[PDB]
Parts: structure tokens; C-alpha cells; sequence
RNA sequence: GAGAGUUUGAUCCUGGCUCAGGACGAACGCUGGCGGCGUGCCUAAUACAUGCAAGUCGAACGCUUCUUAAGAGGAGUGGCGGACGGGUGAGUAACACGUGGGUAACCUACCCAUCAGAGGGGGAUAACACUUGGAAACAGGUGCUAAUACCGCAUAACAGUUUAUGCCGCAUGGCAUAAGAGUGAAAGGCGCUGGUGUCGCUGAUGGAUGGACCCGCGGUGCAUUAGCUAGUUGGUGAGGUAACGGCUCACCAAGGCCACGAUGCAUAGCCGACCUGAGAGGGUGAUCGGCCACACUGGGACUGAGACACGGCCCAGACUCCUACGGGAGGCAGCAGUAGGGAAUCUUCGGCAAUGGACGAAAGUCUGACCGAGCAACGCCGCGUGAGUGAAGAAGGUUUUCGGAUCGUAAAACUCUGUUGUUAGAGAAGAACAAGGACGUUAGUAACUGAACGUCCCCUGACGGUAUCUAACCAGAAAGCCACGGCUAACUACGUGCCAGCAGCCGCGGUAAUACGUAGGUGGCAAGCGUUGUCCGGAUUUAUUGGGCGUAAAGCGAGCGCAGGCGGUUUCUUAAGUCUGAUGUGAAAGCCCCCGGCUCAACCGGGGAGGGUCAUUGGAAACU
């Protein structure tokens, strides 16, 4: 980058990008994880459906992803449950 | 025609075409290709100089050159006015303009410009064969 | 409430399920000359129960996209 | 956010403004979302037009006029109107 | 560009006096060159429309341009006879307005005190001799211009001003009451056939 | 709503060709005084030296260098910006664009308004210090450090969802109320006096703004391009998106488009507008504005409210450049400028004073946007290059029928003017401001600073001593180009002899040329003139307005006929066409009409009108 501002967003874009990628998967793994346990008829279930709704929300904070999008994957998690 | 068979098949209007086609069309180098360009005159190189015979009516030996212009296109032009100093190689440029008594011109090589020296002892009509005023 | 745009047609193909293609047969002034000239313009309406013959006059009210090429969806059959 | 600005208009070295609503991001003479009033500075006293009912209700939307406009609408007394329309 | 040319040649090919005395056509009343004073034949039609718009532009000493500008203009106007209009226009050119009130002998004279700018109207100096002059302005001579012998000698010496115009010796200021009648106007020039030569 | 030349021995008709008009981002030839306003790579979306075009915030945070603890720096982290503004139009025949609708399938940082919250903790890491590698680019290691950086926990459901009611719509459904399950947040800075002002922070809603999707209709050529389509067409699910959707995927079907032109090929950014025309229309798509697309070529995603990002990142490729050969760096279609191509397009300039934009609480910093200035007669407009008197008419040129005619009142001479020019002087508006200094009124507080509003003082011009004004002097420095056989306004001499040459068409030139060259005159126009190029007109020469087909070009060799076009009389009805009203819209600028400002005009400003085979809605029922 020909410009100190392009080189200062370079480094903080790529920052926040290892950033929301964790958590991102983070938010992923819980839904994974709840996904999975309603497949083998777990006894956690209902532990694991608090997670995932408590993560989704939470990746909806810090913007990860649209308010619609979490509303739409706790919408689908409720009809697993 | 009815209007429903002006309907079906409407009018359709004839194409013109120019009288200096050569001035129509540049050239791409890089394409290797023709352009569309209309371009009020061009720059040629006299591929060859020298005089014709007119046409039944009349008997002169006007005098032409064989140029090839910068968009590759091999053209022959007139060369008005009375003596010129052009030969093969020497660069000019060309306008529009056909010559009646001559089987196969359409371009005039424009006096003064370039290459083509004004006419000498030209005193009327100077801008017309590109002298100064004296 | 705004109104979306409901048409008068023909249906002209109801072998595909769910749906219909309808055709308006509009009339157009030429251009040039001013003559009218019978337009067609089709749509694909959705068919709730596929209850749309073929040849059958029907009205069609404007809806979202409902697939590929739907836009349209069947209100009324009114002659067979 | 929407801005309440001059567009320039006249000719070279002889200005002239028209007061326009207009988002900051367009171009000074370029889109805009409406003709307000107008602005002379060549006048010794410098002329404004103004429609101030249509500049109370940008301004009661939230539009933010430019300095320059802001000292025209203070003049006017527009913007004491606005104030007192807030209270 | 002004012409500047004799101005007996120009009358006489026109055929007749811009000055209005004939002085110019009354001796040798021939076009201008060689062959004028010998027999020539008739003229076209072109040639007398183009003599007819010659005579105008050349009585006003104005080019083509401002002229075919001019000739647009008088057409725009609605009412009344298009040639006439166009000739009430030519009339209120300021330099027109001058040689009228007589503070120049000449249309040539009263240009060049307009451009030198001895003129003034309404009490504010004007240079531009193609400048509109409407009915009720006042016409005066610069106060600092008003003791030079010419503008003084060229009142004294016109004798005859036109109904239209109103003027005062001692003030040196005129101003049309009102347009200019077509008979007023100068009768010998055709209006019809500038206003065809237009049409082209 | 102008025509003219040309077929013949002559004529009428038909018919083509050519010319007289206007226009231009023009170029070229000759010539060239000035001013105002505008315009200036149309070609190679060719390659680019050099300089600049995106920074800002210390009142988020921790550091670090100096001035006698000051202010000024220096780099960190963090916040916002960088998605605007500027450039080009390559691609694109497409809901890209234009116009008119729809979204109950949508999103939206900054800006306003409402309602709530703003609690409690924690671990980091830059910077810094050393230190490894490297030629450089730059990467690492160890040990500290803060935040409005980062992460938890607490509380918030008004969000979303389900249910139950009530109301409503256009099918999916919408709105409101109630209940319910599960979970979700935050940050403090500056300043007054725990309270508090203000700027910030979080959640929800609404507004404005911006964006997104869908749809009717409109605008290129080629059929010597007729078949095209296989996620293709639809369905059922599932996933994905801000959102509907074959957007994607698995199954189920075999559908979808097309002579009302599919598909393919070629060309092209679209429009407001601009040129022409009597109009119908024809052409164009510069400057100005709107939309779209593109940023060395191709692909990709990251950050972000917003990009698949001109001056950001990753990869590949072509090219340029640096290497210590290990590896690195770059992208003017930003402003100037260079090379190249071309008939052909500008200064590597001044300033942020004005308008606008980013950041900031503000001063302020940044802004090649933008204001100006520079070059080009490139265009339009304006003014000159003097005015008045001045002879039966000077000299000289030209021409003579040798008398004389013409250049010509032209010159000379005399009398006047300074627009301009030269010289001196005097001299703007464009400036509103912000901040700062004073007060005063509102709302709020216990009170304050302070917020909003209000009134004074103070403060700033690149242009620039620029426009402009005044005064002195001088006709003195400032007119060319083309044309003169007819069309076409403009005529004679020589020289020339089918030569030299002219020419747009007819056609001129063979020894007496108004057609060639020169000369003298004359015509047109004028700081321009002419030539070429291209568009419209003339061209009724594609004829809808507005032509024809016996012999001039033109009736298929004839019939049978699908689709299509058209259709006898009449009652009733309908209202698609048709006519008419109202409403909404057809941006601004530009044409046109009024009215103003520049000494006039160009130009600028204000107010109108117009402009749709438009959408909604109300009427009429003759005709279809
Ligand atoms: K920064
Ligand atoms: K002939
Ligand atoms: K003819
Ligand atoms: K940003
Ligand atoms: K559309
Ligand atoms: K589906
Ligand atoms: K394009
Ligand atoms: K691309
Ligand atoms: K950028
Ligand atoms: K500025
Ligand atoms: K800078
Ligand atoms: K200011
Ligand atoms: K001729
Ligand atoms: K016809
Ligand atoms: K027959
Ligand atoms: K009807
Ligand atoms: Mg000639
Ligand atoms: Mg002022
Ligand atoms: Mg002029
Ligand atoms: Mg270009
Ligand atoms: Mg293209
Ligand atoms: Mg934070
Ligand atoms: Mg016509
Ligand atoms: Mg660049
Ligand atoms: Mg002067
Ligand atoms: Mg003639
Ligand atoms: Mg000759
Ligand atoms: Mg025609
Ligand atoms: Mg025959
Ligand atoms: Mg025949």
C-alpha cells in the first residue's frame, strides 16, 4: 500500500478478520454440537439447544452476522428442539 | 402499399456511401486491425510520382501521386497547381475531393502542408496552394 | 393499501404443476404509422391446485418472484 | 446525513447559490434533493430567497445546514423559529 | 469589424443615398468600377433582394452577423408587419438614435461618438453603438463632451428631426416619444424583399 | 414548406447525379487587434520519468525528544474516514438505461426524535527495552505497559418467535393487545460543583437519507442467422442471503423460449439533452447533470453500516524495476506532464479567501474537488482598425473608340475623437464566517459551568493592484480571405495556346479565354475567410404526413388456401380502443415565454410554459 492509512487498515482488517473467524467457528462448533446430540437422541439436549441459542445471539453481537440471520438460525434451532 | 403491408415490411431508406472512403478508416497498430474514423485529411508517403492522361474529352498530363496513407489504405491523389517538389518518400497529407477527368483520384495532397511546397508565384487564391502572402 | 397489477388473460399451458401461463393479448399502436397491432405478452402465473385449464380466461394479480420465471399469481377462472 | 448547502451557480468570478437540501456525500453541483432558496453575495446587502417553511421542516427532520447556510437562516430568523419549535 | 471604405461607392451601388442628400449619386449615378458608367444588364431576382438587405445593413453600417441577429429578433416579435418591425429595430440601435436627434451629421459620426463614448443614457455613459434604445430613454451627450465644435456644429446644422423623436438644443438630450411609423421610415427600401431574402 | 444545373436537333414526362442553407469538441491553407463567456486526446481502456490527488483525532490510550515544569515534536495502540469527491467508457443488446408501478420478500454508519440502559470483573498486546535472521523489503524471541483495544459474568425482549384474542388485506398474510419459552449490551473522556453540563457508549422504535430486489411499457442491424434450453421449466423439501427467488442442493416430473423473431453474429454505455427539419421525422449521446459499468489482465475474499474496494489485501499472467540470486517493488482511464499513435487538442502554475467534503469540541489539518491564473481565433458575443469638410475629380495604376472613363471624396489638404493604444495616478464587490471577547432569553438544575437561540466587538482575499474609474499624449501601432461563364452577387486587359492548368455539376483550354495564370477593377464576409471531413435540409430520392407499378423501375404464370388484415343492416349491453376531467409524476440545467443583472450582447439570475402513445381515478357512448 502506496498510502500509511491503506497499511494501518491492512494490519487492523487482518486483525479483526483472525478475530471473527474464531468466533465465528466458535458460534458453528455450538450449533454443530447441538445439531449432532439431537441426532444421536442425547440427554443434553436441552443444555446444548441454551448454547446455541446463547451463542448465535452472541455472535450477533460484535456483528459477526445480520440480525436476520440470527433471528432465522434461532428460528430453525427452535424447530430442532 | 396498404399500412397493414407497411406494417408487415416497413420502409427502408438506401445507404450512402462516402466519395473519400479512404479518410473513413484508421488504423490499430497493436490490433493490426482497421478503425472507424472520420478524419477531415491524413497523412501519407508517395509510393510513387509522377503524371496521367485524362479522360476522352480532354488531353492534359496532370499530376499524381500513388500514396499509401497512415491507415495502410493505397490511394491516388492529385496535385494541384502549377510545379511541386514532391517525390517518392516525401510525406503529405491529403483532403477530399474527387477530379473529374481522372479515371481513378479521389484525394487532393494539400499544398504547404508538410512534404508539399507552396506553389511558386502563386499571388491569388494563396491559401488554396498554401503560399504566403509576399 | 397500494395495488399491484392485475391482468385478463388465456391460459395457454397447464402442464406443469402448481402453475399456469397465461397470455394477455394486448393491441398496440405503431409507431410510424399508427395502425393497431395485436400484442401477446404471456406470464407465469402460480396455480394453488393446478384448477386452471388450458383455454380458460383467468385474472392474474402481481406477487413477488415465486420461482425462476413466476411472478404472478391466479386469482379467477372466469370462463372454461 | 442530509445537508442543507449552497450549490454554486453564475458564471467565473461572478457567483451565485442556490440553498439546497441535498445528501453530503453528492457532489456540490451535483444531485440534490431540493431547491430551498437562493443566495447573492454580490449585493451589498447580501439577498437571500428562502422558503422558510420548507427549511423548518428539513430542519425539524434533521437536516444539518452548512455554516454559511446557518448564518442565512440565523439572519432570516429562521433558526429561532426551529428553537422554539424544538421547545 | 467597421467598415470604413468610401461611403460614395457603397451608395452608389446600392442606388440610393445612405446620407439622404444624394451628394453621392448626383454626380456619376453609376456603380461603382469600370463598367458602371457603361450599359449592364438587368439584375436578378436574388440580385435585388440582396441589393434590398445590402441597402439596410450599409444604411446602418452593421455586419452580416449582427444583422441576420437583429432580423431574428424583429421576427420573434408578434404583432405588426415582420419587415417593418425589423426596420422600427434597426432604427432603435443607439447609433441610429444619435444620427436622428442630429448630434452627428453621420451614422458614421454618431457611431464613433457613442464609442468614443461622448453619449450617456439615462445620465450613464454608454460606449456600445449596437446598444437597444427603448421609447422614453433619454439620450445626452457626456457633460465634459458637450464643448467640442462637432456635436455643437451637427445640432445648428440639422434642421429637420423626424415626428418621433423629441430633442433639446441646449440640453443636448433626446429620446424617441414613440416607434417610428413605417412611412416615417425610409420609403424607398422594400421591407419584403429583405424579409424574403431571409427566408432564402 | 422558394428552388437551380444537367439526358434531346428541339420537346414533355420519368430519373439519377450536382449545387445554393445550417451545424461542429473539428483539422488544414492564408491571415490575424482586443475584451467577455465557454470549449480543448474524438485516435492507443497504449506505455508511463518526476511532483501532488486521503487524511484526521492528544478532550480514547500508554510512550518518547527538546524550550526554562513550558509549549513544540516523534513515532504506538484505538476511532472515524478511506465505498465520498475525481477519471474513463473498455465491457455491456441487459430491468444496464428511460418512464411508470410494486416490495404484506428488504437493508441503511454518520443526522434528528422517542423510550430504556449505561453494572460488575478479567486476561492480553503493541509502543518501549534488549535480541535472532535479512542485501533490502521486512519478519521473528524474550520481558514489561494502557485504553473509548479485546473477552467473560450480571441485568435489559421494547427484537425476533409461538400461542390466544380483536381488526383488517392482495394468496403468502398485516396491525394492535395479552401471555409465554429460550437467550442477547454497553466506555468512558472533557468540565462544573456525591450531584451535575456536554461529547461519547448500548438496546428498541420512528423519521430522513442512501442502497437493494421485482414488474409494465420504450429505444440498433442481419433470416444469405430457425431452432434454442437440461438447473434448463415447474414442483416437494433442505440449505443460503439484508430479502423473494433454481440463489444452491437432493428427489419428483418434462417442462420452458421461439416467425409477436428465440438463439446466434455484428455494433453500442443509456438518458436529460444537442444539430437539422414547416412538421412528421433524420442524425448525434462532447462540454453540463442523472444512472450504469470499469481501475494493467483474470480470479478471490477480508475489513466494514456500506466494497468484492482507482490511489486496499491474496493468487495467477504480461510488462517495468531492485537483488547480495535467497528473494523483493509497481500500476496516471486523479491533476499536471512525458513518449507513442494521429489531421488533431493545454500549464509538470497559485490558493484553500469562497462553495463543498473527511477528521476534531474547536482553533485547526487535509482536499490537483473546487476556486483562480496560463496556452490555442477552437466556438459564441462585444468593440476597433478613426470621424467631419474635402475637385467636373491631383499624381500614379488600369483602361481607352486616344476624346476620355475608373480606382475616387478615395487620397492630399484642413477641423475634430480616443473606443482602443501609451503613460501615469486612484481602486473594488466576491467576506458569510468559525473561533475568540461581551452580554441577554429560553429549557434544565439545589446551584452552577454548560446546551440551544438571540444582539454587539474582533477576526480572514489565491485571484490581485485584477476588474473598474480618473487624467495627459498621438490617426498615430491595429485587414485580411475567398469569389466574379451559368447555377450565383460580382468584368475587363494582357500572358497562354487541348500546353500550362481549372473544376461542386454543366464543363473551360486547339493564337482574339469575362471559366486557366497575372494585372486592374468589382461582389461576399470580416478578425476572420476558404478547403476537406461528418449530419440534417433541399430529396415527395422509402412518400404515415407525402409517390408509384398498360408502354419509363415496378402485378408473382395461375389457382387452393392456414395464420393474419379487413368486413353487410340493426336492438340492447360493455367500456379494450376512442374522447374528456381531476390527481400524481415526467429532477436540475438546456430550448421556448415573461421579468431582472452584468455599459450592450454573449452570459447570468427569477418565475412560468412545454415535454408521456405515463400511472391512478371520474365521466361520454357516436365509431372500432
Ligand atoms: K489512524
Ligand atoms: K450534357
Ligand atoms: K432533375
Ligand atoms: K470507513
Ligand atoms: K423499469
Ligand atoms: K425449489
Ligand atoms: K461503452
Ligand atoms: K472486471
Ligand atoms: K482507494
Ligand atoms: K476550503
Ligand atoms: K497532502
Ligand atoms: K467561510
Ligand atoms: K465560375
Ligand atoms: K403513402
Ligand atoms: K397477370
Ligand atoms: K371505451
Ligand atoms: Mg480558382
Ligand atoms: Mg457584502
Ligand atoms: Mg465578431
Ligand atoms: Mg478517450
Ligand atoms: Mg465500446
Ligand atoms: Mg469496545
Ligand atoms: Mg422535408
Ligand atoms: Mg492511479
Ligand atoms: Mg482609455
Ligand atoms: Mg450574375
Ligand atoms: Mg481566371
Ligand atoms: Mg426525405
Ligand atoms: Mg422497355
Ligand atoms: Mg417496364
Amino acid at each position: 500500500p502506496n498510502i500509511e492509512s491503506a497499511i494501518k487498515r491492512v494490519r487492523t482488517s487482518a486483525n479483526a478478520n483472525a478475530k471473527n473467524s474464531s468466533q465465528t467457528n466458535a458460534m458453528r462448533t455450538a450449533i454443530k454440537k447441538f445439531e449432532e446430540a439431537v441426532a444421536a437422541g442425547a440427554d443434553n439436549v436441552d443444555a446444548l439447544y441454551n448454547e446455541a441459542v446463547k451463542a448465535v445471539d452472541m455472535a450477533a453481537t460484535k456483528g459477526l452476522i445480520h440480525k436476520n440471520k440470527a433471528n432465522r438460525d434461532k428460528i430453525r434451532l427452535s424447530k430442532l428442539a | 402499399p396498404t399500412i397493414n403491408q407497411l406494417v408487415r415490411k416497413p420502409r427502408k431508406s438506401k445507404v450512402e456511401k462516402s466519395d473519400s472512403p479512404a479518410l473513413n478508416k484508421g488504423y490499430n497498430s497493436f490490433k493490426k486491425t482497421q478503425t472507424n474514423v472520420n478524419s477531415p485529411q491524413k497523412r501519407g508517403v508517395c509510393t510513387r510520382v509522377g503524371t496521367m492522361t485524362p479522360k476522352k474529352p480532354n488531353s492534359a498530363l496532370r499530376k499524381y501521386a500513388r500514396v499509401r496513407l497512415s491507415n495502410l489504405i493505397e490511394v491516388t491523389a492529385y496535385i494541384p497547381g502549377i510545379g511541386h517538389n514532391l517525390q517518392e518518400h516525401s510525406v503529405v497529407l491529403l483532403r477530399g475531393g474527387r477530379v473529374k477527368d481522372l479515371p481513378g483520384v479521389r484525394y487532393h495532397i494539400v499544398r504547404g502542408a508538410l512534404d508539399t511546397a507552396g506553389v511558386n508565384d502563386r499571388k491569388q487564391s494563396r491559401s488554396k496552394y498554401g503560399t504566403k502572402r509576399p | 393499501r397500494n395495488q399491484r397489477k392485475v391482468y385478463q388473460g388465456r391460459v395457454v399451458s397447464d402442464k406443469m404443476d402448481k402453475t399456469i401461463t397465461v397470455v394477455v393479448e394486448t393491441k398496440k399502436n405503431h409507431p410510424i404509422y399508427g395502425k393497431r397491432m395485436k400484442y401477446s405478452k404471456k406470464y407465469k402465473a402460480h396455480d394453488e391446485n393446478n384448477t386452471a385449464k388450458v383455454g380458460d380466461i383467468v385474472k392474474i394479480m402481481e406477487t413477488r418472484p415465486l420461482s425462476a420465471t413466476k411472478r404472478f399469481r391466479l386469482l379467477e377462472v372466469v370462463e372454461e | 446525513a442530509v445537508k442543507i448547502r449552497l450549490k454554486r451557480m453564475g458564471s467565473k468570478k461572478s457567483p451565485f447559490y442556490r440553498i439546497v437540501v441535498a445528501d453530503s456525500r453528492s457532489p456540490r453541483d451535483g444531485r440534490f434533493i431540493e431547491t430551498v432558496g437562493t443566495y447573492n453575495p454580490l449585493k451589498d446587502p447580501a439577498e437571500v430567497v428562502l422558503k422558510e417553511d420548507l427549511v423548518l421542516d428539513w430542519l425539524s427532520k434533521g437536516a444539518q445546514p452548512s455554516d454559511t447556510v446557518r448564518n442565512i437562516l440565523s439572519k432570516e430568523g429562521v433558526m429561532k423559529k426551529h428553537h422554539e419549535a424544538k421547545n | 469589424s467597421r467598415y470604413t471604405g468610401p461611403s460614395w461607392k457603397v451608395s452608389r451601388r446600392l442606388g440610393i443615398s445612405l446620407s439622404g442628400t444624394g451628394k453621392e449619386l448626383a454626380r456619376r449615378p453609376y456603380k461603382p468600377g469600370q463598367h458602371g458608367p457603361n450599359s449592364r444588364g438587368k439584375v436578378s431576382e436574388y440580385g435585388m433582394q440582396l441589393t434590398e438587405k445590402q441597402k439596410l445593413r450599409h444604411m446602418y453600417g452593421m455586419n452580416e452577423r449582427q444583422f441576420r441577429t437583429l432580423f431574428i429578433k424583429a421576427s420573434k416579435i408578434k404583432e405588426g408587419k415582420h419587415g417593418v418591425n425589423f426596420m422600427v429595430l434597426l432604427e432603435q440601435r443607439l447609433d441610429n438614435v444619435v444620427y436622428r436627434l442630429g448630434l452627428a451629421t453621420t451614422r458614421r459620426q454618431a457611431r464613433q461618438l457613442v464609442n468614443h463614448g461622448h453619449i450617456t443614457v439615462d445620465g450613464k455613459r454608454v460606449d456600445i453603438p449596437s446598444y437597444h434604445v427603448e421609447v422614453g430613454q433619454v439620450i445626452g451627450v457626456r457633460e465634459k463632451s458637450q464643448n467640442i465644435s462637432t456635436i455643437k456644429e451637427a445640432v445648428e446644422a440639422t434642421v429637420g428631426r423626424p415626428a418621433f423623436v423629441s430633442f433639446d438644443t441646449e440640453k443636448l438630450e433626446g429620446s424617441f416619444t414613440r416607434l417610428p411609423e413605417r412611412d416615417e421610415l425610409y420609403p424607398e427600401i422594400d421591407e419584403a424583399l429583405v424579409v424574403e431574402y431571409y427566408n432564402q
